[PDB]
DNA sequence: AACCT
DNA sequence: TTCACATCTATTAGGTT
RNA sequence: AGGGCGAUUUAACGUCCUAAGGCUGAGCUCGGCAAGGGUUAAUCUCGAUUGUUGUGUUACGAUCGAGCGUUUCACGUGAAAUGUAAAUAAUAGAUGUGAAG
């Protein structure tokens, strides 16, 4: 459903019309830093305040009911009938009552209505209150509070109150935030494609010096033009480099239909020598990565990470912030889209695949186990971000993705499904102690995968399991 | 400079006797978690209504500053009379009546700070159902010490949000609550408690341990406050502080 | 461009 | 004391002066 | 040797700047200084038809040809598209582990 696409911006003015509409940017993006962090205090407040208060009076009513009952119907017994166990229960609730007591009374005190004080003075009125903060454009606010509505909200729904988890602390990196319908698409006299953005200089889209290869930008920004890809809710960040980048969040409607063949899935595994090897169900097969780039490029990647590593240790403080926070970021975001880019890869080479030949389901061995982690070339991955991948592109196509325990995939012929001890005697090549069937070892473990049907949701519902 | 020593603790006695001691403990905690809980979020409103705006005033000060920019924009462009006269003499008694309003709302919130501030703030009397009457000392020195730090840390501007309290804080001890002496070490505490210390040999460490603690019953080093929690496998682990001065 | 919800 | 990564949640405003 | 810069992310190629893996400021504290070139191009040789800004500025490309190297399909050969190659869902917090004084 939802997408995102990034796209680079510029001003349209003198030099120095650059600076006003830069700082404009700023100030906005630390005004909605400051509203965010007071507005998860007031309602976090109000929160807390409403169980701490009359709610422990009422919760405490139903506790001396309930115990009431409880020694009640303990009395009962006692009547129909061991008696000691009946005594100490009864002396257990006595005290119960005794202490409760003591709360009800403490409760009944009755010196201040804090709760309606707070209710009407802030919390019912947190729009007109954040205006202490000075909002340049004045409309954000209505962005600020339904965020922080709907995450304190969510956030209390996942345990807030009970102790597990701590209260939100946004950082000053968020960035800022645009309303839907504020961002108007409207051709130019150059051919260029220029956005109106209120309260000062609209914007003009980068887009490609000549138009060979950026023909997929120009038909979204079209699309998006004569409205068919519906515009929603978008952000404003800075990069390190101070260039503009405007994350065009699009709500595209999927009608697209792909007719599949009724029960043939797919099937991966991780080997030592495929990234990810595949194969069908139902002389079938795609190989996807190569070990002679992967393996290559990420040696030299963590080796001059060391590099620097020893470096800033060795130097005295490395000359401190401004080469460490240098450093820090640079290698920090070069791995993390090296990583990102990588797992787009595999993820986009198994969708396709699986739509060429116009797959239904697909099957693949379940990740983030003990095993599954060793035994494979992406010895130390971001396993998440594929398992994220594969069911968005998936679910785009109409493809379901579930998963199945990896016990005896890699020593199970798929032909005749013995288990038997070294029967992968060879590296390189697969042979059956029982029918004597020579395919290839990752050949055999797709196929292994593809046949299976015990799916499996959690850690703990495996065959080995510790 | 002051240091945290981690060590492992066991406690001997009956099987009825063990799980009353660990039920009391984990009682103990939950109520302490509970107590910092209410402390905060009450000193919290007590920061938050004083110093910071309320929700009317500024619906009201908004129109106050919109009449006098108003005001000022019609003086300038003025230098058929009679309308922007009355227009003008209407927008300065309603100036009068906003400043007036302004004034008796902020006078409410003052006095309603001042009444909650010793009516349910100078001590807290509330009860959770504590068994032990210290642990109300420690609590309060608690909370007062951190909205102190983290208000001068932007808490106040809006810089960061309050600091919640989670349920694995570890349980606050008195630094006279517990004593400790060989019989190995047994940890002599409060409501009748004598925990012992499994000095047992472990890869990593616990043999300089057997040094510090030999140290420390000498009586060369004084204890500070200390703290007492779970663990993700139950050993009730003992965070000792022990300072150096 | 703001307010209300 | 202060920085990194892996797993896992929910989200992406409408209407009206 | 690192980094900008080529619509964004990676790796290589192209061109520029440097011990910014620096220096300089003010009152133990806080800031500033870099990067296509110029009409044959900023990422295949060349051919034809064409432009655009006007000068060291926010205002250098389009269309047919060939050659040249890629991917896929049938039986090394033939067909298509390609123009460095592979991609294009992105934020925010919470909880879990490591490294460095």
């Amino acid at each position: 459903m939802i997408t995102v696409r990034k796209i680079k911006l510029t001003i349209m003015g003198d030099k120095d019309t650059r600076n006003s509409q830069y700082k404009w940017i700023r100030d906005e993006q630390y005004n909605q830093y400051r509203a965010l962090n007071m507005g998860m205090t007031y309602l976090a407040v109000n929160d807390i305040l409403y169980m701490n208060e009359s709610g422990l009076e009422i919760r405490t009513i139903k506790d001396l009911k309930d115990c009431e009952k409880d020694i009640d119907k303990n009395k009962k017994e006692i009547e129909k009938l061991k008696i000691s166990l009946v005594e100490n229960k009864i002396e257990d609730y006595k005290l119960k009552i005794v202490e409760l007591n003591k709360i009800l009374e403490e409760t009944q005190k009755e010196r201040m209505d804090i709760q309606k004080e707070f209710k009407e003075k802030y919390v019912d009125d947190l729009y007109q209150v954040l205006d202490k903060i000075p909002f340049k454009h004045l409309d954000n606010k209505s962005l600020v509070t339904q965020r922080i509505k709907a995450d304190i909200k969510s956030d209390k729904s996942n345990g807030l109150l009970k102790g597990e988890r701590s209260i939100r602390n946004y950082k000053r990196n968020f960035p800022l935030m645009t309303r839907g319908r504020d961002l108007k698409f409207k051709y130019d006299d150059n051919d260029d494609i220029e956005i109106k953005w209120m309260e000062g200089i609209k914007f003009k889209v980068i887009l490609g010096n000549r138009i060979k290869n950026s023909l997929e930008l120009r038909h979204t920004l079209h699309k998006v033009i004569e409205g068919k890809y519906k515009i929603c809710d978008s952000s404003l960040q800075f990069d390190k480099n101070n260039n503009l980048i405007l994350n065009l969040t699009l709500d595209i409607p999927i009608d697209i239909v792909n007719k599949k063949v009724s029960g043939r899935v797919v099937g991966v595994d991780l080997g030592l020598k495929i990234p990810a090897y595949c194969a069908l169900n139902d002389y079938i097969k795609k190989s996807i990565g190569r070990i002679d780039d992967f393996l290559k490029v990420r040696t030299q990647m963590q080796s001059r990470r060391r590099r620097l590593q020893i470096a800033i240790q060795s130097a005295k403080g490395g000359k401190g912030r401004v080469n460490k926070l240098q450093a820090l970021e640079r290698f920090a975001e070069k791995e993390k889209n090296f990583a990102k880019t990588y797992n787009h890869f595999l993820s986009s080479n198994i969708v396709k695949f699986a739509v060429s030949n116009q797959a239904e389901q697909i099957n693949m061995e379940l990740l983030s186990l003990k095993e599954t982690q060793n035994k494979s070339i992406l010895r130390n991955w971001s396993y998440y971000q594929l398992q994220t991948m594969i069911e968005y592109k998936a679910q785009r196509e109409g493809i379901k993705v579930k998963y199945i325990d990896p016990y005896h995939t890699s020593q199970t012929c798929s032909k005749c499904g013995n288990y038997e001890e070294g029967q992968r005697e060879s590296q390189a090549d697969f042979i059956c102690k029982k029918c004597g069937y020579k395919v290839n070892a990752d050949y055999n473990a797709a196929r292994n995968i593809a046949m299976s049907n015990k799916y499996i949701t959690k850690k703990e519902e495996s065959k080995y399991y510790k | 400079m002051i240091t945290v020593r981690k060590i492992k603790l066991t406690i001997m006695g009956d099987k009825d006797t063990r799980n009353s001691q660990y039920k009391w403990i984990r009682d103990e905690q939950y109520n302490q978690y509970r107590a910092l809980n209410m402390g905060m979020t009450y000193l919290a409103v007590n920061d938050i209504l004083y110093m910071n705006e309320s929700g009317l005033e500024i619906r009201t000060i908004k129109d106050l500053k919109d009449c006098e920019k108003d005001i000022d924009k019609n003086k300038k462009e003025i230098e058929l009379v009679e309308n922007k006269i009355e227009d003008y003499k209407l927008k300065i008694v309603e100036l009068n009546k906003i400043l007036e309003e302004t004034q008796k709302e902020r006078m409410d919130i003052q006095k309603e700070f001042k009444e909650k501030y010793v009516d349910d703030l100078y001590q807290v009397l509330d009860k959770i159902p504590f068994k032990h009457l210290d642990n109300k000392s420690l609590v309060t020195q608690r909370i007062k010490a951190d909205i102190k730090s983290d208000k001068s840390n932007g808490l106040l501007k809006g810089e960061r949000s309050i600091r919640n309290y989670k349920r694995n804080f570890p349980l606050m001890t008195r630094g006279r609550d517990l004593k400790f002496k060989y019989d190995d070490i047994e940890i002599k505490w409060m409501e009748g408690i004598k925990f012992k210390v499994i000095l047992g040999n472990r890869i990593k460490n616990s043999l300089e341990l057997r040094h510090t603690l030999h140290k420390v019953i000498e009586g060369k080093y004084k204890i500070c406050d200390s703290s007492l929690q779970f663990d993700k496998n139950n050993n009730l682990i003992l965070n000792l502080t022990l300072d150096i001065p």
